[PDB]
């Protein structure tokens, strides 16, 4: 295979290899609560700003309320993909390998259960995101523009 | 594509005729901006509409036009 | 082929009345047999002239090039 | 049969960079191929799945996603440097298989030994109308 | 089978995703599933007819309901001239304000559209007149449709499996269908429509409650019991009626005129009543032929041995015939969607001529709907009549049983019919094409003279014999000598020629040369479309090119790229190039159909005997200016009623075009593009966590011809019935 | 006056569009000098359509309503001069051609590849092979007496 | 057993198919019904790919291999992902 720079690198692999969804020295719920929080703070923005009802006093809340449901349509589809492929009590398939060759221990986020708990999580954790979102942006909201 | 866009940018934003005053009168009356941006509006402003010359063109100098018009699409 | 559009400028088209005013006078460079009813193919174009209108532009180079006489042409 | 297997050891690999043409996924989980030669000089060829690299001195050892290219990079070495070759399979239970000659000698000509599997011996305007053998397991073709 | 699909173990080893795809297009399927027998294939049948007829009568009963429930038949009865029907309630929370306003037409209290189903005309012409008929009419319909699917569960258990030998039995069915489910039946309807329609019309409102002392005559039930059956016949409706009450209306039930009511427009009542009636026993004393359990009658076997022409210019001749029909579906489905498209073509063709219901020969919009719909279902269950049939050759033909018969007699001279075939699509195309390319030159130099011009004379004497003045031939029943004429005077031929001879109405138009081009290029569709189909019929067992097809089943991808190349050979792939040109035919006839009547009714027919001769004018009075009510259906200044179509309208003119991109660009190109793909999402970070189940590949080849003619049908549908909806419906004239 | 259509010798619509077409010839015409060739082609093309209207106006043309002619193939020989004559000529016409392209071939499969031959024709051959059309009818004829014209269970190969 | 083979006696044993073999599927043996003494065998349909080459050569009659199709596999459809 070839390996550019892009690919391997000192910073490009260290950023990926922190970022949550690697770091497998974290319980798996906790990594899905964090990315579920993150994805929630993120998609509240162009959802609210263009949604279909902007010039009315009300965008706030039906831009968070559309951003809620997305997140929980989300998490249906995480949690069925997760009861689709994996078995309840077969193995991992997750990379035991890492880059130097350190047999890792397989990563409970790629379990049945495991993945349960990531779903829960990020549901929740998109929840708290949107809400989170809309109670900065429609309070406490001077130095943005919306 | 490229070439239908520019026969209408052409007849809706340069061509035309000018008045003896100064006033002028595109041979398409400028819809482009305001046209351009429904395919609807594609086969109304632009495609059917332009298209009348070249399908009354029978029993005419132009007749030839007409001809090809159906063969072409033969 | 450039042969042939150089001779049916000179032995065949208007291209003098053309030169005249070329301001509302239709370049015309090909005539057509009246054998099987295509004389209407003969339209008008001006000019005392009768004959398919053409668009190939030729007219525009032979007037930028002081052609202005059908000898040359020829 | 004295026609015994090889046993593909674990020899060095031709110089070349590393490209998108090699294994994937299914490699890792279901199987690949290995082919393996002796080279005669250090030459240039074009491997199967893009660009050319460079063959070393004595045993070769190549690996390939499917059996259809390293076949063709076999018969590519067969008629441009005429030179002999196997492949073998791998399963990642660490198992090794030995396929294409099955004999040492090509399958082009005849070598004894081999058995009959799947013939019939009557023409094939003989064959039957599935109406004669509907609503079975049986087929006309056998 | 340890995973989807349950019906073939061959399907669920397959990794790849095209599992999926044929897990959808093989289950109807029944031949080639795993483990399957004759009697479970009967009993498989079975269930699904009765599942089959608990979805239509479902579909109807909502039908029902929905008009019942928002329509406005009940005020539409006052005025079924001057109040549009309605369909049902829009409730689509996409629309702003403007929608809303165009689209809460014809006296509602909300956006709804306009019912062209025909549906009002059929519900009152029987005669109901409240909402509460159509309640009860779909609560009876819900409760037949559970019913029925109860049945399609109870025949799937012991104690009620039927076994092959009672479905074997097919001179009783045969006896039973054509004395019980036709006989009866027409006898039913002919009672509801002497018990309720023709009084409702005379303005008594009968129901299941008052039925059982209103006669449906003064002294009936005693008069044909005298014999002398004429009292039924006495007193008949005036021809200065009012079809909702009694004014001038009489007392007769059955009669004979020939005629149109006036105010109606369309058939009296009596006569359908009459035609019924007739039927009825007609169908009754005909499903008296087969012996099943008595001696008598006939033995169907015993039918098509008897038959040998003396010399035998037939050879064995239908000997044998029965067995090699009563032991394969296939040849009874083939048959059965034969048949079952030439009447629904008749249905369409008289649906337009006759107008049985009242006050729908109005509503132009409704009868261009329906005749353009029975046109394109008879067509489609034509194209899959000899699909079937070709089906039936390449499974269940067999030749020893069949040796010498008519059936293995068409075989040995298929190239002879074939290449008659080929003759006759040639000689229509060459002539159609050149007269049409002749008139267009001619005009496009403005010599309207010089073209050529011929005259129906052979459908303008037809049209003579049937009763038409205005060519003047004087023939039979236009002639006072003739015996038929001078024998009619008296029974219908009154108001038959009332009819005929008026022009207003829409029976026995007028016809000039275009007609007559255009029957010509119709003959040409008709034949060039059979030659696709019977090709893939005679030659799917095999043609020098592969004489051992019939061993590759029905549908295969082809035979390899040798041997000068097989790409589309397969039967399946003859119905797969036949499908074009039925679509390519029933749009032409449409056509033709839909400019003659759209000239008619505005008065005009002279525009299109005129200018219907040349293509151009085809493409110039028919299209270009009838379009240009619809393109203008939405604008950057508004929208209108019109909407819907136009946006449908251009809906089609895009999903047709899709259609292309499967017919042209063929699998390896995708496939290696898949390859690509698959790389490029496997080596991506954040994204090789997430796996696939089934490795993406590319559609298969015969898939990619199915999916390509779906949409290629789709298309080519959606576009012409939005086109045929908003050209009538903008002007309704 | 088959079905009501008047010659147009005598109705008037067809009046109507010869005096239409004349007029809008004529008003085009007056745009040049008098004398000038295209002027004069022009009044050439006048009075040839002109006539063409009359020569129409002589053969018993029925007319339709909206005046154009309108051709009576009935069978009636009345009005042959439409399709009989001219369809029994295109027939001759048309046996003529199938019969020497047919007895060509017939003749040129007796060589050693006669392919070379069916792509670069014996003109010499063909020539003396041509005229003989005259005899398509008769010739066929005896053929098909004599059972020389088809054949029976001999399908490929020759 | 994904694809199918079958071979018919009027295989003139010239041998163009194994050398067209993309696959390694066919080879000869010994036979005493022509000639050559060789007729064509199928001991590794597994591995048949699909692909007509093969009897796309056989200049005999009509043919004398075939390759009927089936059912799929992992390795009957050349995939590599
Ligand atoms: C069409 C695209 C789009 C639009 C209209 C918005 C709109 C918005 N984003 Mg935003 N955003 C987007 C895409 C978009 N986002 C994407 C793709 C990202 C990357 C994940 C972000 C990351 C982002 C952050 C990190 C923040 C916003 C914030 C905001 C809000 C205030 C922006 C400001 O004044 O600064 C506003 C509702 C700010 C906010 O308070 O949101 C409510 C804020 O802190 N956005
Ligand atoms: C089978 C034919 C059929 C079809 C195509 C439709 C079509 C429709 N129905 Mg419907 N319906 C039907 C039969 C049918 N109906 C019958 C038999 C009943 C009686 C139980 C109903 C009772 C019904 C209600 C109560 C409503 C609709 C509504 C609707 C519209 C929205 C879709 C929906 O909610 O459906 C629902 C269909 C079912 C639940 C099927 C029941 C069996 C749509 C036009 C909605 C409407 O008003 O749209 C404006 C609505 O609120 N339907
Ligand atoms: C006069 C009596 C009578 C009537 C009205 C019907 C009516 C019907 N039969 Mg039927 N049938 C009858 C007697 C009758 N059957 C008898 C006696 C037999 C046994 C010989 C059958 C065997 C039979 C079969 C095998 C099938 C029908 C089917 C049908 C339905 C055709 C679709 C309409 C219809 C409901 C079809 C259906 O949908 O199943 C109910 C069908 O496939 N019938
Ligand atoms: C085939 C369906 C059918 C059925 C179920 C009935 C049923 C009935 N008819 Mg009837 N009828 C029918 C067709 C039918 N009819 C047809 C086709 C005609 C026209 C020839 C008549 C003409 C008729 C008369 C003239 C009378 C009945 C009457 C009756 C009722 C008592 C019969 C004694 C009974 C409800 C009698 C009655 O009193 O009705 C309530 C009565 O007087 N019927
Ligand atoms: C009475 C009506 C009727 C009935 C009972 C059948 C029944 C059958 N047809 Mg059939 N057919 C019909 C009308 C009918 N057809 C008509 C009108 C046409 C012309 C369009 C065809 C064209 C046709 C073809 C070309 C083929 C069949 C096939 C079949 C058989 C398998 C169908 C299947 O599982 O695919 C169900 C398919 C799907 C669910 C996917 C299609 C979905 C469409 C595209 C959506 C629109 C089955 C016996 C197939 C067969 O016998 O193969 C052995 C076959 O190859 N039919
Ligand atoms: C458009 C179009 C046209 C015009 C045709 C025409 C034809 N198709 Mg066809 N087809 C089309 C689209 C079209 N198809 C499409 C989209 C499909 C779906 C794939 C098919 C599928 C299809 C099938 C499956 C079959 C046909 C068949 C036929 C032939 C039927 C016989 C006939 O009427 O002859 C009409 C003949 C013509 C229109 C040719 C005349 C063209 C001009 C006049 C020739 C002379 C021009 C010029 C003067 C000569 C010089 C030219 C050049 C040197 C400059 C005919 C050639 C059938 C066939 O083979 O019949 C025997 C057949 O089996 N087609
Ligand atoms: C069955 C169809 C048919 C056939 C085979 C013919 C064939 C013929 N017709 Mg005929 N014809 C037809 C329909 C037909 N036509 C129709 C529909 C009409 C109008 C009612 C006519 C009116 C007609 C007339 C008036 C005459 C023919 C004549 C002829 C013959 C010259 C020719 C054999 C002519 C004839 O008998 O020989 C001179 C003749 O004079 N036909
Ligand atoms: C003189 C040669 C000749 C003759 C006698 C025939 C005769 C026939 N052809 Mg035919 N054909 C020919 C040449 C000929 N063909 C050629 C060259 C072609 C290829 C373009 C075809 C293509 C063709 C098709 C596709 C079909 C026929 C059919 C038929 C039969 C019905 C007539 C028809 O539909 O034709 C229609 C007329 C034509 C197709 C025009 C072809 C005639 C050519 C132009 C004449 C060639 C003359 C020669 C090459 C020039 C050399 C002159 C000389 C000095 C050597 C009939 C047996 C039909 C059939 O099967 O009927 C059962 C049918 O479907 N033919
Ligand atoms: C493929 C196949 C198939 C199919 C086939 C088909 C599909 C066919 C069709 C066919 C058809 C589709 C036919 C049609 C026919 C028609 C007809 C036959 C008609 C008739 C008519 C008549 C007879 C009329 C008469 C009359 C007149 C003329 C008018 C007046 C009245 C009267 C009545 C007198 C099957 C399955 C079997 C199998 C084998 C193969
Ligand atoms: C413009 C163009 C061009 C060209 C073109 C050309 C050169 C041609 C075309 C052409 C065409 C586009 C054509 C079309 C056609 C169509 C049709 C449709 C046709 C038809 C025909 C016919 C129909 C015929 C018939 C006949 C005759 C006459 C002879 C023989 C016999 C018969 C009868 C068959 C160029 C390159 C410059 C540039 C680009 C574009
Ligand atoms: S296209 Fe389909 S059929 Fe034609 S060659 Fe390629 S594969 Fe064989
Ligand atoms: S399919 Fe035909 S070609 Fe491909 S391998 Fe099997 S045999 Fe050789
Ligand atoms: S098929 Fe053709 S190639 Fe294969 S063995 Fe028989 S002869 Fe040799």
């Amino acid at each position: 295979s070839l390996e550019t720079p892009v690919t391997s690198s000192p910073l490009v692999a260290w950023y990926l290899s922190n970022l949550p969804a690697y770091r497998t020295a974290v319980s798996p719920l906790l990594r899905g609560i964090e990315v579920g929080l993150a994805h929630g703070y993120l998609l509240v923005g162009p959802f609210a700003l263009t949604g279909p009802l902007r010039n009315t006093p009300v965008h706030g809340q039906a831009g968070t309320l559309g951003a809620i449901g997305l997140v929980s349509i989300l998490s249906v589809c995480l949690t069925m993909y997760g009861v689709a492929s994996f078995n309840e009590g077969e193995p991992s398939t997750a990379p035991v390998l890492t880059l130097t060759g350190r047999k890792k221990e397989a990563d409970k986020l790629q379990t049945a259960e495991g993945w349960s708990q990531f779903t829960g999580g990020f549901f929740f954790g998109g929840v708290s995101g949107a809400v989170w979102a809309y109670f900065l942006l429609y309070v406490l909201d001077l130095p943005y523009f919306f | 594509v490229v070439i239908f866009h520019f026969s209408w940018k052409m007849q809706s934003d340069v061509w035309g005729t000018i008045s003896d005053q100064g006033v002028v009168t595109h041979i398409t009356g400028g819809n482009f901006a305001q046209s351009s941006i429904t395919i609807n509006g594609w086969l109304r402003d632009f495609l059917w509409a332009q298209a009348s010359q070249v399908i009354q063109s029978y029993g005419s100098s132009l007749s030839a036009y007409g001809l090809f018009f159906l063969g072409a699409h033969f | 082929w450039l042969s042939g559009m150089y001779f049916h400028g000179a032995r065949f088209s208007n291209y003098e009345a053309w030169l005249s005013d070329p301001t509302h006078i239709g370049p015309s460079a090909q005539v057509v047999w009246p054998i099987v009813g295509q004389e209407i193919l003969n339209g008008d174009v001006g000019g005392g002239f009768r004959g398919i209108q053409i668009t190939s532009g030729f007219f525009q180079l032979w007037r930028a090039s002081g052609i202005t006489s059908e000898l040359q042409l020829y | 049969g004295f026609v015994p297997p090889q046993l593909d050891p674990s020899t060095p690999s031709p110089i070349f960079g590393g490209s998108t043409g090699g294994l994937l996924r299914k490699a890792q989980v279901e199987e690949f191929y290995v082919i393996t030669w002796t080279s005669p000089k250090e030459q240039v060829f074009e491997m199967p799945t893009g660009g050319a690299a460079i063959m070393r001195e004595g045993p070769n050892l190549l690996k390939l996603a499917r059996k259809e290219q390293c076949l063709a990079l076999g018969n590519r070495l067969r008629s441009k440097y005429k030179i002999a070759y196997q492949f073998y399979r791998v399963f990642p239970n660490g198992e090794v298989q030995y396929l294409h000659p099955k004999d040492g000698v090509y399958p082009e000509k005849v070598n004894a030994g081999r058995q009959g599997v799947g013939q019939n011996f009557r023409s094939i305007g003989k064959n039957v109308s599935p109406i004669e053998v509907k609503f079975t397991g049986k087929n006309s073709f056998d | 089978e340890l995973r989807f699909p349950r019906f073939s173990q061959g399907l669920a080893q397959d990794p790849t995703t095209r599992r999926i795809w044929f897990g959808i297009a093989t289950a109807h399927d029944f031949e080639s599933h795993d483990d399957i027998t004759e009697e479970r294939l009967y009993q498989n049948i079975f269930a699904s007819h009765f599942g089959q007829l608990a979805i239509i009568f479902l579909w109807t009963s909502g039908n029902l309901f929905h008009v019942a429930w928002q329509g406005n038949f009940e005020s539409w009865i006052q005025d079924p001239l001057h109040v549009r029907p309605i369909a049902h309630a829009i409730w689509d929370p996409h629309f702003g304000q403007p929608a809303v306003e165009a689209f809460t037409r014809g006296g509602a209290a909300g956006p709804v559209n306009i019912a062209y189903s025909g549906v009002y005309q059929w519900w009152y012409t029987i005669g109901l007149r409240t909402n509460e008929d159509l309640y009860t009419g779909a609560l009876f319909l819900l409760f037949l449709s559970t019913l029925s699917l109860i049945a399609s569960w109870l025949h799937l258990q012991p104690k009620w499996k039927p076994s092959l030998s009672w479905f074997k039995n097919a001179e009783s069915r045969l006896n039973h269908h054509l004395s019980g489910l036709f006989g009866v039946s027409s006898l039913a309807w002919t009672g509801h429509l002497v018990h309720v329609a023709i009084p409702a019309s005379r303005g008594e409102y009968v129901r299941w409650n008052n039925f059982l002392d209103v006669l449906p005559y003064p002294q009936g039930l005693g008069p044909l019991l005298t014999g002398q059956w004429n009292l039924y016949a006495q007193n008949p409706d005036s021809s200065n009626h009012l079809f909702g009450t009694a004014q001038g209306a009489g007392t007769a039930i059955l009669t004979l005129l020939g005629g149109f009511h006036p105010q109606t427009q369309s058939l009296w009542l009596t006569d359908m009543a009459h035609h019924h009636l007739a039927i009825a026993f007609i169908f009754l004393i005909a499903g008296h032929m087969y012996r099943t359990n008595f001696g008598i009658g006939h033995s169907i076997k015993d039918l098509l041995e008897a038959h040998t022409p003396p010399g035998g210019r037939l050879g064995r001749g239908h000997k044998g015939l029965y067995d090699t029909i009563n032991n394969s579906i296939h040849f009874q489905l083939g048959l059965a969607l034969a048949s079952l498209g030439v009447i629904t073509s008749l249905v369409a063709q008289h649906m337009y001529s006759l107008p049985p219901y009242a006050f729908i020969a109005q509503d132009f919009t409704t009868q261009a709907a329906l005749y353009t719909h029975h046109q394109y279902i008879a067509g489609f269950i034509m194209t899959g009549a000899f699909a079937h049939g070709a089906i039936f050759f390449i499974r269940d033909y067999n030749p020893e049983q069949n040796e010498d018969n008519v059936l293995a007699r068409m075989l040995d001279h298929k190239e002879a019919i074939i290449s008659h075939l080929s003759w006759a699509s040639l000689f229509l195309g060459f002539h159609t094409l050149g007269l049409y390319v002749h008139n267009d030159v001619m005009l496009a130099f403005g010599t309207p003279e010089k073209q050529i011009l011929i005259e129906p004379i052979f459908a303008q004497w037809i049209q003579s014999a049937h009763g038409k003045t205005t060519y003047g031939f004087d023939i039979l029943l236009s002639s006072t000598n003739g015996p038929a004429f001078n024998a009619g005077r008296s029974l219908w031929l009154p108001g038959w020629l009332n009819a005929v001879n008026e022009n207003s109405n829409s029976l026995f138009l007028t016809i000039g040369p275009g007609d007559f081009l255009v029957h010509h290029a119709i003959a040409l569709g008709l034949h060039t479309t059979t030659l696709i189909l019977v090709k893939g019929a005679l030659d799917a067992r095999g043609s020098k090119l592969m004489p051992d097809k019939k061993d590759f089943g029905y549908s295969f991808p082809c035979d390899g790229p040798g041997r000068g190349g097989t790409c589309d050979i397969s039967a399946w792939d003859a119905f797969y190039l036949a499908v074009f040109w039925m679509l390519n035919t029933i749009g032409w006839v449409t056509f033709y159909w839909h400019w003659k009547h759209i000239t008619l009714w505005q008065g005009n027919v002279s525009q299109f005997n005129e200018s219907s001769t040349y293509l151009m004018g085809w493409l110039r009075d028919y299209l270009w200016l009838n379009s240009s009510q619809l393109i203008n259906g939405y604008n950057p200044f508004g929208m209108n009623s019109l909407s819907v179509w136009a946006w449908m309208f251009l809906f089609g003119h895009l999903v047709w075009a899709t259609g292309f991109m499967f017919l042209i660009s063929w699998r390896g190109y995708w496939q290696e593009l898949i390859e690509t793909l698959a790389w490029a999402h496997e080596r991506t970070p954040l994204a090789n966590l997430i796996r696939w189940r089934d490795k993406p590949v590319a559609l298969s080849i015969v898939q990619a011809r199915l999916v390509g003619l779906a949409h290629f049908s789709v298309g080519y549908i959606f576009t012409y019935a939005a086109f045929l909806i908003a050209s009538t419906s903008g002007k309704f004239g | 006056d088959i079905a009501g259509l008047t010659p147009c010798k005598e109705s008037k619509a067809f009046a109507k569009r010869e005096k239409q077409s004349v007029k809008k010839l004529n008003s085009s015409l007056k745009k040049y000098a008098p004398d000038s060739a295209p002027a004069l082609a022009i009044q050439a093309t006048i009075d040839k359509t002109k006539r063409r209207f009359e020569n129409y106006g002589k053969f018993g043309l029925l007319c339709g309503s909206d005046g154009l002619p309108h051709l009576i193939v009935s069978g009636d020989q009345r009005h042959w001069g439409e399709f009989i004559t001219p369809g029994v000529l295109f027939l001759y016409i048309a046996g003529w051609i199938g019969w020497v392209g047919r007895s060509y071939l017939i003749a040129v499969s007796g060589e050693k590849k006669p392919a070379m031959r069916e792509i670069i024709i014996d003109v010499e051959l063909a020539a003396r092979i041509i005229p003989r059309g005259f005899i398509w009818p008769v010739a066929a004829y005896r053929e098909l007496i004599n059972g020389d014209l088809v054949v029976d269970d001999a399908d490929i190969g020759y | 057993m994904s694809h199918s083979v079958k071979i018919y006696d009027t295989c003139i044993g010239c041998t163009q198919c194994v050398r067209a073999c993309p696959t390694d599927v066919l080879e000869m043996i010994p036979w005493d019904g022509c000639k050559a003494k060789q007729i064509a065998s199928a001991p590794r349909t597994e591995d048949c790919v699909g692909c007509k080459r093969c009897e796309s050569a056989c200049p005999t009659d009509f043919l004398s291999v075939r390759v009927y199709l089936g059912p799929e596999t992992t390795r009957s459809m050349a995939l590599s992902y």
